[PDB]
RNA sequence: AGGCUGAUAACCUA
RNA sequence: AUUCCGUUAACGAACGAGACCUCAGCCUGCUAACUAGCUAUGCGGAGGUUCCCUUCGCGGCCAGCUUCUUAGAGGGACUACGGCCUUUUAGGCCGCGGAAGUUUGAGGCAAUAACAGGUCUGUGAUGCCCUUAGAUGUUCUGGGCCGCACGCGCGCUACACUGAUGUAUUCAACGAGCUUAUAGCCUUGGCCGACAGGCCCGGGUAAUCUUUGAAAUUUCAUCGUGAUGGGGAUAGAUCAUUGCAAUUGUUGGUCUUCAACGAGGAAUUCCUAGUAAGCGCGAGUCAUCAGCUCGCGUUGACUACGUCCCUGCCCUUUGUACACACCG
């Protein structure tokens, strides 16, 4: 079992690959974002805001255990 | 004064609806039902105005106080109290087919809308800690 | 090779197994109705429901 | 010139304790008295659990030991002399019979 | 189970020797006679008793009885 | 429709209210606002910076719907479970000095008095300036 | 002698029927040892019902 | 979020301890002894330091504020009452003592109770629980 | 037929059907059936053999969530799960939750069995009884020491499980169930 | 050393 | 169910079982409540548009009433009714209706004959024996009953994200409580204190006062798979409380310290519905001390509706060299 490593805080590569590719995915939430990106939680849980405040992406469910987000442009 | 007073019961949770003529206020202790707690549970309290529809209600205003249970058993009990209400309400000031018409709507959905649950907590006895459940034996 | 069919219980002949956890009944194929056999079923199991036979050659023995 | 008397009644039997309460309330209806009650308090339950064995061993069984007090109380509109006439009637054994003036 | 015992059977059967005219095919009325013509110390007891006679009253109906003598 | 305290959702009133009072500048924070916790019962001071006035608003509107409710009182509204460790858990009462200090200063502003038969009851100003956050407090 | 208090504690305080210090009943002040009690229960009043 | 910049460091050397510079600043000062979360977190509060970014986030004269408040605790107003060496036996003075410090002195006590030959510093000779604990069944461990 | 009752008031019960003959008596998932606005009813399920079919397919994934011993009575975290994670499928697979749970209830579902060893068949209750155990199971081996949420993991594994794909855990037990008794044939 | 047995042997586990 | 129907060299009875008693589940019907409430009305506060509407407070032994609460008297289920299966039986299965269709649920009580089962350390129950003033009586001081290489049993807390932490929010039941001495019990309210705790004015011998009376849970935020903000053992410093006395920490606080433990081998326990499990509360012990016991409610399932395979029990036939009875 191999620890994973998961960054604090955004590098300019790992950061515009948010912008570009988080965007078109079906479903977003915080713990798809750190498994694909390779980031924390807390970390994905600020990105996930960022990207609210850009519209990139629409709610669709929120809980304090659980949040649901999806792109705001099927396809 | 055309009111009625009918209580829905759920394990110790006691729930009085004071069904009276009116506009279509429906209240639980001064607050308006759509803000029952919790949010999840919103769905059961609001089964007997889902089914049978507002329109229903709008020629009565209901407030209800319960006390007693839990937080699960006394959505119950509302949710039992409302409907037995509308039901001596329809029965006593409106008519008797339509009575019969909404009875059906809520027995068909659903029986505990008017029935009670009969289940109480069974009492501890000694050796063990539950009703049925027993001290772990050892023999060695 | 076995081919999946499709019976319906007709009777329950009784429970059976060492400890009871086994029934045996008689089922009617669906897609041929004029056949009937034997099956040994675990689980809960009524007159009237319907059995997905995997292979539809064996035949239990009566009082397995 | 009236007064509103409180009558207290307790006891361990529960056809003592009717009993004794028909007789007052049926006793004041006679002279026409205004009567409230009785009132029927809740029930007090005293509960004494104990082993059954003098000793520790074999498997520990409880008896579960109660005594019940009923508790009944009857307002009587009259003057104390009219009262102490109505309670002077003989009480059936194990009530107590308690007269106090109501303080309102 | 729901096997009446022998206070039960025995009782009945008395019942129905002694006052089969009275005795009726419908429990609400037999269970009133009974307190009339009977003396059961319990509630439960007297709806057993009321219930197995008018199980009797209908065996009557169709043919005789074994522990029943009809004069 | 007019909407009141009861007409509002609790949790959007009190941090509306909340903001009102550090709004206001009435409140007097202690010393110790940034030091102390709420209680035994808890591990670690309370995270949100403006607790203080949080607190005050949920005590305020507590006191709006029942009266009468002393320090005491506010300890076991406040309170919880206390863990123990390897031992069980069970009840502890909070705070009694930040109980006392936001009733004192919610006196102060007129918004609660003493209730003649004990405790803190609330005032006719004190009412009108919770109706009046819950009323513009936006639909949701 | 006897010069040690005795104001509080099993020591302080024995059975009323046959003066042993142990398994004391203090509800309701009966005062009585579990043994004493259970023999002089029903006398007392206390009964068994379920 | 926000991206990282070069000034970002993962290795922080405070008071010859090892501190995490991914963890945030409350629970990164949490690894030097004689600091725990209820003293971290008044020490950020008195650094004027926001506790909302990581350790690593700080800059060298950020992080030496810290340090200056664990000092000198009386200086910011921190109650005596919270901290971890209160009225010392020798000088009677209260302060917050770290590291090798907080070392030294759980040193001195059981070496003073050992030279009177108190009984508490005897089990502490022994190996044994000082606290009143039954031994018979538990701390089995040799 | 047609019903005014939608699950959650979000989700509605027409269009769904229950293509296995075996187990369609035993699934109450369609608008005829008794459908039901919430997965939380106090019912008496237990009084009699075969009544707990009457059950709603979406409160029995409800109950089998209410495990291990720390999870038990916390009824109302479960609701909300399977309400999470309906709404997670709706976005992956863009079709109907409901109709995706029960095809997962059908394809995890072990037709036959080894006992005592010999292959015996199963019966259409105790199979919906597995499917519902197997769903639940891999959904909390997932979610147990992972960043992922059990919403999101109950989601996937109704979705591999109703696509049919090796990759749900359900799919490979019932597999492996079927693989044995196949062997003692 | 533990488990299994009323107990010992046999057997099982560490 | 030795429960009943029947067979019949037996006929008629006595115990146990059942009946019974207690609690729980139905009653908009009876009795009636200022120590329980509701509805309406009057007045007052606040909000919205003077009326009116929403909400809250207070008052009325001449507003009315008993739905909610309390507790007395009664009613209610009998498998009554339908279908089918059984021998004309006894009875069983399914179903409508019904609060309830498992003897409705759970308890209490509970035969004959037995054990060298436990208790002489419950007893001014007790035979015999021992001791009885350098006492095995009694009391006082101190220590011990807790002592720690180790083995075992009942448990508590955990190994986390279905979580911890910090907010906001919010619903029980069983029960218990004082000598009034300044005051010995349960304690509201006010004030002081970060906490622990202290001071003052009081209520309640109680459906009257404590009691306006829980937690899990709900909700928002933070934490982010790292023995980590999981876990809280061990240990240091210091404060307060009970007591005549706290050291071998009585317990309760504050900061600091931060071990094993990542789901557990052979083996093995309990349990079929408001049950298991989780969650807290009261009571007993009690000056102080609960990880225990006896009850209470709150949240609330999986599986089975069988079998005699294992461990046992009841009855018939059969074998016996056993009767201290196969541990023969
Ligand atoms: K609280
Ligand atoms: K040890
Ligand atoms: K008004
Ligand atoms: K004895
Ligand atoms: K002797
Ligand atoms: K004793
Ligand atoms: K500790
Ligand atoms: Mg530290
Ligand atoms: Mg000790
Ligand atoms: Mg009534
Ligand atoms: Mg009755
Ligand atoms: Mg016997
Ligand atoms: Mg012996
Ligand atoms: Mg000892
Ligand atoms: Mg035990
Ligand atoms: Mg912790
Ligand atoms: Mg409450
Ligand atoms: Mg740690
Ligand atoms: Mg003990
Ligand atoms: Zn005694």
């Amino acid at each position: 079992k191999e620890k994973v490593n998961n960054m604090v805080l955004f590098d300019k590569g790992t950061y515009d690959k948010l912008i570009t590719e988080a965007p078109k995915y079906k479903l977003i939430t915080p713990s798809v974002l750190s498994d694909r990106l390779r980031i924390s939680g807390s970390l994905a849980r600020k990105a996930i805001r960022e990207l609210m405040a850009k519209g990139l992406i629409r709610m669709v469910s929120a809980h304090a255990s659980q949040q649901i987000y999806t792109r705001a442009t099927n396809t | 004064v055309e009111s009625v007073q009918c209580f829905g019961r759920k394990k110790t949770a006691v729930a009085v609806t004071h069904c009276k003529r009116g506009r279509g206020l429906i209240k639980i202790n001064g607050v308006p039902i759509e803000l029952v707690q919790p949010e999840i549970l919103r769905y059961k309290a609001f089964e007997p105005i889902l089914l049978l529809g507002r329109h229903r209600f709008a020629g009565v205003d209901m407030r209800i106080r319960v006390k007693g249970g839990g937080h699960t058993s006394q959505i119950y009990a509302i949710r039992q109290s409302i409907a037995k209400a509308l039901v001596a309400f329809y029965q006593k000031y409106v008519d008797e087919q339509q009575k019969k018409e909404i009875k059906d709507i809520l027995i068909r959905y659903d029986r505990t809308l008017l029935v009670a649950d009969p289940r109480r907590c069974e009492p501890k006895k000694f050796g063990g800690r539950g009703a049925r459940s027993r001290f772990q034996k050892s023999y060695r | 090779e076995s081919v999946t069919k499709h019976a319906i219980v007709i009777k329950i002949m009784g429970r059976t197994g060492s400890r009871g956890q086994v029934t045996q009944v008689r089922v009617k194929f669906l897609d041929d109705q004029n056949r009937f056999i034997m099956r040994n079923v675990k689980g809960p199991v009524r007159e009237g429901d319907i059995l997905t036979l995997l292979e539809s050659e064996r035949e239990a023995r009566r009082l397995r | 010139m009236i007064h509103k008397i409180r009558i207290t009644l307790s006891s361990k039997n529960v056809k003592n304790l009717e009993k004794v309460c028909a007789d007052l309330v049926r006793g004041a209806k006679d002279k026409r008295l205004r009567v409230k009650g009785p009132v029927r308090m809740p029930t007090k339950v005293l509960n004494i659990t104990t082993r059954k064995s003098p000793c520790g061993e074999g498997t520990n069984t409880w008896d579960r030991f109660e005594l019940r007090v009923h508790k009944r109380v009857i307002d009587l509109f009259s003057s104390p002399d009219v009262v102490k006439q109505i309670t002077s009637i003989t009480i059936e054994p194990g009530v107590e019979v308690e007269v106090t003036i109501a303080e309102s | 189970g729901r096997v009446r015992t022998k206070t039960v059977k025995k009782s009945s059967r008395q019942v129905i020797e002694r006052y089969y005219s009275k005795m009726t095919l419908d429990f609400h009325t037999n269970k009133k006679i009974l307190e009339e013509v009977a003396i059961i110390p319990s509630k439960r007891l007297r709806n057993k008793i009321a219930g197995f006679s008018t199980h009797l009253m209908k065996r009557i109906q169709k043919g005789p009885v074994r522990g029943i003598s009809l004069k | 429709p007019a909407r009141s305290v009861k007409d509002v959702s609790p949790h959007d009133f009190v941090k509306a209210y909340a903001a009102h009072l550090k709004r206001s500048g009435k409140l007097e924070l202690p010393e110790w606002t940034d030091i102390v916790k709420t209680g035994k019962l808890k591990e670690l001071a309370p995270y949100d910076p403006d607790w203080y006035y949080i607190r005050a608003a949920s005590m305020a509107r507590k006191i709006y719907l029942r009266g009468g409710i002393g320090v005491g009182g506010f300890r076991r509204i406040y309170g919880g479970n206390q863990r123990n460790g390897s031992r069980p858990r069970h009840f502890c009462k909070s705070s009694g000095s930040v109980a006392r200090h936001i009733l004192q200063q919610l006196q102060t502003m007129n918004i609660i008095d003493f209730d003649p038969k004990g405790g803190r009851r609330i005032t006719s100003n004190g009412q009108r300036d919770l109706d009046q956050v819950a009323g513009r407090i936006s639909a949701a | 002698w006897n010069a040690h208090p005795k104001n509080y504690g099993p020591g302080s305080r024995t059975c009323r029927v046959c003066g042993n210090p142990h398994a004391i009943i203090r509800k309701y002040g009966l005062m009585c040892c579990r043994q004493c009690f259970r023999s002089n229960a029903k006398e007392i009043g206390f009964i068994k019902y379920r | 979020s926000l991206v990282a910049n070069e000034e970002f460091q993962h290795i922080l050397r405070v008071q010859n301890t090892n501190v995490d510079g991914k963890q945030k600043i409350m629970f990164a000062l949490t690894s030097i002894k004689g600091i725990g979360r209820r003293f971290a977190n008044i020490a950020c509060k008195k650094a004027d330091i926001d506790m909302n970014k990581r350790a690593g986030e700080l800059t060298a004269a950020e992080l030496d504020s810290l340090m200056v408040v664990v000092a000198n605790p009386r200086q910011f107003k921190i109650p005596d009452w919270f901290l971890n060496r209160q009225k010392d036996y020798k000088d009677g003075k209260f302060s917050q003592v770290t590291s090798n410090a907080l070392d030294m002195k759980l040193r001195d006590d059981l070496e003073r109770l050992k030279k009177i030959r108190n009984h508490r510093g005897l089990r502490h000779y022994w190996g044994l629980r000082v606290r009143g604990q039954h031994t018979k069944t538990t701390g089995r461990r040799g | 037929p047609h019903t005014d009752v939608l699950l959650f008031n979000r989700w509605s019960y027409d269009g769904v059907q229950i293509a296995d003959m075996s187990v369609e008596d035993y699934i109450t998932a369609t608008a005829n059936k008794h459908p039901t606005y919430m997965p939380h009813t106090a019912g008496r399920y237990q009084a009699k053999r075969f009544r707990k079919a009457q059950c709603p397919i979406v409160e029995r994934l409800t109950n089998s969530l209410m495990m291990h011993g720390r999870n038990n009575g916390k009824k109302l975290m479960a609701v909300r799960i399977i309400k999470h994670a309906m709404e997670i499928i709706h976005l992956l697979t863009d079709q109907n939750p409901i109709q995706v749970i029960v095809d997962a209830v059908i394809n995890s579902g072990p037709r036959e069995d080894a006992t005592r060893r010999q292959a015996v068949d199963i019966s259409p209750l105790r199979r919906v009884n597995q499917a519902i155990y197997l769903l639940t199971t891999g959904a909390r081996e997932s979610a147990f020491r992972n960043i992922k949420t059990i919403a999101e993991c109950l989601a996937d594994e109704l979705i591999n499980a109703a696509k049919g794909s090796s990759n749900s855990y359900a799919i490979k037990k019932k597999d492996e169930i079927e693989r044995v008794a196949k062997a003692n044939r």
